[PDB]
């Protein structure tokens, strides 16, 4: 994250203020999701699963969201992508 | 004639071990383990993960992925091919030496 220096006698400390994760859980995740026949792919997030619906979260701290239209981008169909899993993707526009 | 040369603390067989368990965190883990706990994580995330960091999306990978184990097996074997054609690979330990 970020580093703070100190003077010391014919040298220099650095305190490395760094980032470090922590109280890990386990999920099931695919590489792709398949809704209208098309694969789903997250644009920076990551498909996981925690055994009764799917959530896209980051990569690097566990924040489950809704599967949207503006999370994923589609690229081409499904039956290319080994192990994609089926899933409705949400989309913003459909309730209004 | 007093010249004696010492043992090195860590043998061949602890470097094996400890190459192995890089290896295997790498393979296992992706960069996480470097950085803190060991996170498990599909091999082929993590060649979605580097070839996003790499500035590729994922889908060429998602794609593409039998062909690139392909290309990753045969490059391998020509790394073997290599190693055993010549011993010019290790010139720099043999000069040490």
């Amino acid at each position: 994250l970020m580093s703070f220096p100190q003077s010391a006698p014919h040298g220099v400390v650095f305190l490395h203020v760094t980032y470090v994760p922590a109280q890990e859980k386990n999920f099931t995740t695919a590489p792709a999701i398949c809704h209208d026949g098309k694969a789903h792919f997250p644009r920076e997030g990551v498909f996981v699963s925690n055994g009764t619906h799917w959530f896209v979260t980051q990569r690097n701290f566990y924040e489950p969201q809704i599967i949207t239209t503006d999370n994923t981008f589609v690229s081409g169909n499904c039956d290319v992508v080994i192990g994609i899993v089926n899933n409705t993707v949400y989309d913003p526009l459909q309730p209004e | 004639n007093g010249l004696t040369v010492l043992p090195p603390l860590l043998t061949d067989e602890m470097i094996a071990q400890y190459t192995s368990a890089l290896l295997a965190g790498t393979i296992t883990s992706g960069w996480t383990f470097g950085a803190g706990p060991a996170l498990q994580i599909p091999f082929p995330m993590q060649m979605a993960y580097r070839f996003n960091g790499i500035g590729v999306t994922q889908n060429v990978l998602y794609e593409n992925q039998k062909l690139i184990a392909n290309q990753f097996n045969s490059a391998i074997g020509k790394i073997q091919d290599s190693l055993s054609s010549t011993p010019s690979a290790l010139g720099k330990l043999q000069d040490v030496v």
